This record gives C-alpha cells, structure tokens and sequence, in this order.
C-alpha cells in the first residue's frame, strides 16, 4: 500500500502562449497532460514549438463538451483567462459579460463545472481564472456569483517591471499571501532593455518607454518578453509580425505572478 | 432514462420556477393543491438558497414574453437558469426522478440559440400555435423529442417575432408525462 | 607570448567576423567595422555589447584614419555583390553602381598592409559571388594581386553558397571538414513540428499539413549562426531576412579563420 | 616636399605613361632625347611587369579625349592608374625624387571625381584654355596648387563637354617644375 504523489493533469482554456505550462515546468512539477483550448494560430504555434508538442491542442472552447471532459481523463488543475476586451471599462464599444467575447467567460464556467469533482469525491482539485481589474461592477459581481467566489486583485508591479493589475478567482492555496521578489526578477524597466539603451520610467504601464543613442524609441520585443517574465526570444517563432508578436505578449500572463500563484502546487504533485 | 414510479408511492411534486411561475398552469394539470417556489431576479441567489428552499423534482425557467417586459440581455436567462438548475440537482445516488425545463419565447438570436442548446446539451423542440388570426423548449421530460414538428420554418418564425415588437397553452401539455411520476390531485 | 588580434572589418554586416573570431577563442584587441546599414549595425552593437568600434561609410575612411586607427593584423571584407551578379541583368558591373565599392576595399587593404621592410604578420580576406563576370573576376584578381578559392558552404551546412575567396590566410585551400555540431541536413535546422522537403536550401518546409517558407530562427540555424542571433530591432522579417541573406556561412568562416588561433592571444 | 637637387646630379628622367604618352610633349621641354615607357591597355599588366620596366621617377596617366575614342567606363582609368602607380613606387628608403600625375579630359562625372580625388588624396586643379573661338589634374609636382584658377565654373565646364559630344598645351607647362630635378637637353 502507498498513496504516491502523481503528476498533474491540467486543462487550460484560452491557453494563449502556454504560460501555464511554462510556469508549471519552471516550478519543477511533473505534467501528465496539458490540454489547451486555443483558437489563435499564432499563439497555438508558440506553444507547439516551445513545449515540443506536449500540449494536446483541442480547438475552440465551445466545442469542448462534458463528454470530452471526462473522456479527456480527470483533471487536477483547470486554469484560464477569457478575453478581456468586452469587459474593459476603457473600451467604449465593450459589449459586457453577456455579449461579444464577454460571453466566452461562461464557457470557462460551464467547463469548470463539468470538471470539478462531484459531491462525494474528495480528490484534490484546483482551478484559477483571471481577468482585467478595470471591469464593470455588475460583471465583477456576476462572475463572482457564477464561480461562487470573490477574486483577489494582484498587480505584477510588485514583482516585475510593469503595471498589470488583474483580478484572480480560484481555490489555489495561499492566493492571498503577499508576493515576493526573487534574486532573479527584473523589477526595473532598465534591467529589461538590451545593451546600449536607457529607460525613462522605472516601470511600463508615458509614451515610447526608452531612449537610445540619441533617438527616441519604443520597447523591443525581447525586452517586452523580459518585462512579463518570459525567457528571452521565447516568442521568436513563425514569421509573424512585430505587431502580432506584440499582441501575443501583450495579452499574456505575467510569468512571475503565475509562478507566485502556482508555487504552492509543488507540495501536491510529483516533481521532476 | 427515468425508471417509472408506481401510483401509491408518488408524492406531490416540488417545483422551482425561474423568471416566470407555473403555479397556475401546473395546477390545471392536477400537480398542485406551497410545493412550488417562485423567484424573479436571481442576481444574488446563492447555492445555499436553492438548497434550503427544500429539494426540487422539477426546475423550470423561461425567457420573458416578447415585448422586453424587463431589461436584461437574453442569454442572462439561459446562463442564470443553468446556474440554479445545477444548485438544484440531487446527490450522486439519484434519490428520485429529477426534471428540468427551459422555455424560450422566440427571444434568443440564432447565436444565443447555439449557446442555449450547447449549454443544456440538446437541440430545442419548437412547438407552434395556429389559428389563422393569431416557442422553443429544452428539457429531459420523456418523449419530448417525438413530439417535435420539423415543419414550421425559421424565416417565418423570425417574421412572427419581428411583427410582435412593432405593434402557455403551448407547454401546458408537455407536463403530462410527469403524471406518470408524481401525484395527481382531484 | 603572442598578442591580441587587431581587426578591420569592411562591409561588416552582422559581425560574422567578430562572432567567429570569438568562437575560435581568439582575443580581440579591437574590431573596427565599416557599415552603413543601421539594422546590421544595431545587431553587431547589441550582440557584441559595444566592443565593435563602428566607423561609417567605407569611403570616408582614409589613410590618415588607418595608421591612426592603430596598425591592423587582420583585414576582412565582402563588398556588395549585386552589381556583380550574373543573375541581376540590371547589374552595372565592377566599375559602376555598388560594384565600385570593391576598390574601396582594395584602397584600404593597400593602406593597411605592412610596408616593404616591415615583416609583421598581416592577414587579409575578401569574399564575393562566384556567379560574376569573367572580366570582373579577373580585374579583382589583378587588383588584389592573387586568385580566389571557390568554396561552397554546402560541404559544411544545409545550404548552397558557392563564393569566391581571395586572401593570404594560411591553408585557405585545404578541404573543409564537418563538426560533431554542424547542421548539414535542412531538416536538422527546422524547429520542432516541421518537416523538410530538400536536404539543402538553395516552399522548403512541410509543416503540419501545410506548405510553408523557412523560419528566420531556422534560417539563422541554416547559416551557422546561433539561434536568435538576429532577433534585435523591432526589425521586420524581410529586414531580418535581408540581413542573414547577405552574410557569410559561419562554418565556412570558422574554417578560414581557424588557423588564426596560432598567431594571437588565446582567450 | 621633394628636396631640390643640384644640376650636375640630375640624370635623364624615366617616365611611365599610361593611356596616353607624352613622349612628344615631354621632349619639347627638353626632358627626353627610350627613357619613357608607354602602355595603352593595362588589363593584364602585373606588378613584376611595372618593375622590370626599369625604375620610374614620373608616372603619368590620363583619361581618353572627349569622344569615347575607346570603350571602358571612365573610372577604369583612375582605378587602373592607382594600381600601376603603386607598383611603380620606390622603396621605403626614398632613393630619389618620385612624381606622378593623372589628368582628366572632362570625362569623369562629379561622382567619379569624388572617387578620383579621394583615391589620389587631393582635389584636382582645373586649368582651362580660352580663345573665343575654341582639363582637370591630380599630381604631387610642386607649386601645382598655387597655379589653380578658382574662376571657371562647373556648369559652364559641363556645357563645354556636352557640346563636344554632339558635333596638351594645358598640362605641357606643368612639367616645368621638374626641370629643377632632372636633366635638361638643349
Ligand atoms: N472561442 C475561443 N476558444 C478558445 N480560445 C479562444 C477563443 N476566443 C479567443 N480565444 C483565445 O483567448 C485568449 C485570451 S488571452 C489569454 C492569455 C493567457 N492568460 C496567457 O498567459 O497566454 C487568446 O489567446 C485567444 O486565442
Ligand atoms: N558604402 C558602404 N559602406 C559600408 N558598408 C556598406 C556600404 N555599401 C554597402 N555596405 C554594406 O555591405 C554589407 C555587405 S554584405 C557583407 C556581409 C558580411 N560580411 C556578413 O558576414 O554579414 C551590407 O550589410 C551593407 O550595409
């Protein structure tokens, strides 16, 4: 007899550039399976190449069914970050939580429900869902009422050279505990630029963010990867445009924060 | 597939109606004689609420009548419905028969329809009403799909609704198969 | 005890010269490069963190500059090939257009090579397209006073780059050799999840049910450069492509420089 | 600065002329009496050739006269001139006086001129010829720059050549300063 710690089986919805898996591997947690629902070919490719296939790419969220869930084996971790667009107080055209991409949220909800252990099964089950802090009070509420919980605002400002305040709903252990800097964690925007360039601000959020050898310029992509905490040249795949690439990193997860968030998983699953 | 129940062991049915009550039309079938709990705005209704409201055998909810009697994007009803519907389910060891039904009064787009169907796990079953001078349904109540009329068109149906903006009996007979599971009164 | 190498790179491009110089573990006292393209210029700057003293347009460099730029041990260069390429019909030959640029290399070579009497070791190298007019190949040979040494990177890399090489570097003729690490197969350069059609590049890759064009990441890898070596400006793909496009094959260049370890400071 | 040499120590001058010879005009000054080697096409002329052709004290070369007498892009003369010019240079321990001169018969563009000057390390010295009814030079022959006429314009000079396509005495006097370094005859 012996109840050994086993590898983690995860389900990432709106996976993006697989920050989830990236960080999971970072913490040294063995991953049995990483099933991602992504529809953007660009991000899909990134994940495909950076994690050498390991990611089983399902398709559009709303093409995943309860039948698929239990068939896709039981899941230990469910993470996701539905598109912020129609929830952003800044985007006037926003169609709120019920229309546009706003709806996509319930897709996460629906699937969360189809995966969480049914009453009786005490199996360990963790889940996490992110979204922009700057959203309508009603939406924040409804989301809270759907996921049956309140979020946890947390800004990557405290652990990275950028200002990313995002809401976090979930049952991961110690989500409220204060964050911590690491010996390795570029917090100064200067500590992100490449050689020969000087930073104006201490943290990005106020136009072109850096000056260079007598010229005023925009942030480079290597640097932006470095600003969210991605390895350098991490998004150097495909022949996508600077604009594309940007859009990638642009709307991703601050690696430092998911490390912070995931960190306490190390004690519940097999380790590499 | 719900295993039928003998007559001497069928108690009164507990019904939870959302967005509209059937307290009347459901009595008309001899299902009532309360056993039915009605709720309008579910906004803040939490899980414990739906539980302390006593167990339910039938969860009903339907979109508002064509006219915009209330302000709240269509989907809302569906999503919210699915929410409480889940809080209302039984335990794993299915005690007795449990049924639910969501009805749409031609108010959901063809977009909102795919959501609704994909969310309630089944295509709806449209039942019309003709007269010459004068609704979609989702549910797991027996033989509700063999009563589908693959006749009425969408284009026409769209015309029906568009004309109602510029200006019961249907489902009442869907509850009959429930007569075989719960107590009939007088 | 030998000393550090002092180099003069003309038409430096993306610092392939210094890259390989470092690869062979050769100490570099100074690396002065003449480059006019901003994109390439930045690449060198970032990639070698400033070490490269960037002069400007080659013909803005003068005899005065040369001995003032300290004496040089190595002079390397590869003048634009466009106006020499038999393929380009619009080509204006060796005497017009960019063709002329060659003489600039000659002029500077002359101004840097040790004067009769000085026995100091001096090495120089100059490259260019094999596909050029017989008269130009001649003239060039007559100006640099020597004959080229054709050598194709096909023998040491997943690509077909036949180029002429004029120079005094030791053992320029000896056959090349593959290394334990030297992607010769175009497939061994592609990124995970993509399949190669040919064995060597001259819609190259086969990707998950799709016919598509080589990736800059794999292309660097095709050319013998380190992955991500050209991921620097917010430089477009075409630009990034263009950079590599016109460079030297690192393997082919490690080869030629290799013997140079034996004369300077072994970092 | 070439140090002037006393008369009884001035042997006949050895002249290397390229693209055109001055065997005649150079004699008219009493520099000749051969000591001058002429070559037209230097395409395949190697270094050894320029050496075994005996030492030279004067290297002369000039563009072909206005008309395209020969086919070969202008620059060619300059580049090729610079080539042999170097093959003809003396040794480090400068034995005697060494002079060279490249003349352009208004055939080099303003681009080809930047090259020419930048290649021969000095601006040219334009010397005209007026008559009413009817050349640029590079060289190190003393006081050749104090004889410059910063008058004649470029636009005019351009018109001079453009009109010659649709249809000696100059430099002859530049050799005089050489009389102070080499033997004079009759
Ligand atoms: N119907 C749909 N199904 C699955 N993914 C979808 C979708 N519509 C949009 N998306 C995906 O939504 C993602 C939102 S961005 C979320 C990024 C993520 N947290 C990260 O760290 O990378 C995008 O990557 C987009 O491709
Ligand atoms: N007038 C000029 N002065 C300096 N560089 C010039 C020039 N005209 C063209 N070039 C430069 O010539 C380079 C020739 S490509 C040579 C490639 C280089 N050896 C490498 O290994 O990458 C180009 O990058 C171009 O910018």
């Amino acid at each position: 007899p012996a109840e050994k710690r086993k590898p983690i089986r995860v389900l990432s919805l709106f996976d993006g550039i697989a920050t989830g898996l990236l960080v999971l591997k970072d913490l040294g947690i063995q991953v049995d399976r990483y099933i991602a629902s992504e529809v953007c070919e660009d991000s899909i490719t990134v994940g495909m190449v950076r994690h050498q296939g390991k990611i089983m790419y399902v398709g559009d969220v709303r093409s995943v069914t309860q039948k698929h869930i239990q068939e896709w084996g039981p899941f230990d971790l469910v993470i996701g970050g539905s598109p912020c667009n129609d929830l952003s107080i800044v985007n006037p055209a926003r169609k709120g939580l019920y229309e546009g991409t706003g709806r996509l949220f319930f897709e996460f909800y629906r699937l969360l429900h189809d995966a969480r252990p049914k009453e009786g099964d005490d199996r360990p089950f963790f889940w996490l869902f992110e979204n922009v802090v700057a959203m309508g009070v009603s939406d924040k509420r409804d989301i809270s009422r759907f996921l049956e919980s309140n979020p946890v605002m947390i800004d990557a400002k405290e652990v990275s050279a950028a200002h990313r305040a995002r809401y976090f709903w979930g049952n991961l252990p110690g989500m409220n505990r204060p964050l911590a800097s690491t010996v390795n964690d570029k917090l100064e925007l200067q500590e992100c630029l490449e050689h020969g360039r000087i930073a104006k601000f201490s943290k990005v959020r106020q136009h072109f963010p850096v000056f260079m050898n007598e010229k005023e310029d925009i942030l480079w992509c290597t640097e932006m990867e470095r600003v969210f905490g991605f390895p350098v040249h991490y998004t150097d795949v495909s022949n996508m445009s600077r604009l594309a690439r940007q859009r990638l990193l642009g709307r991703s997860w601050s690696v430092p924060v998911i490390r912070h968030l995931f960190a306490p998983l190390k004690e519940y699953f097999a380790c590499v | 597939m719900f295993e039928t129940v003998p007559v001497w062991r069928r108690q009164p049915v507990r019904v939870l109606s959302l967005f509209e009550d059937i307290k009347k039309e459901l009595t008309s079938l001899g299902f009532l004689e309360g056993q039915l709990k009605h709720v309008v705005d579910v906004t803040d209704t939490v899980r414990k609420d739906v539980e302390e409201w006593g167990p339910f055998d039938l969860v009903y909810g339907a979109t508002p009548p064509l006219g915009h009697t209330c302000d709240r994007p269509p989907s809302w009803y569906l999503f919210q419905f699915h929410r409480l519907l889940q809080y209302a389910r039984p335990k794993p060891g299915s005690p007795r028969p449990f049924f639910w039904m969501f009805v749409d009064n031609l108010v959901l787009n063809k977009e909102d329809l795919d959501v609704a169907s994909r969310f309630l796990e089944m295509e709806p079953v449209t039942i019309p009403d003709v007269h010459g001078g004068s609704v979609r349904v989702w549910s797991n109540i027996p033989a509700i799909r063999s009563r589908h009329w693959a006749l009425v068109s969408e284009e026409e149906l769209s015309l029906l609704a568009q004309n109602k903006q510029s200006s019961t009996k249907l489902v009442k007979n869907c509850f009959l198969p429930l007569r075989e599971y719960f107590k009939y009164f007088s």
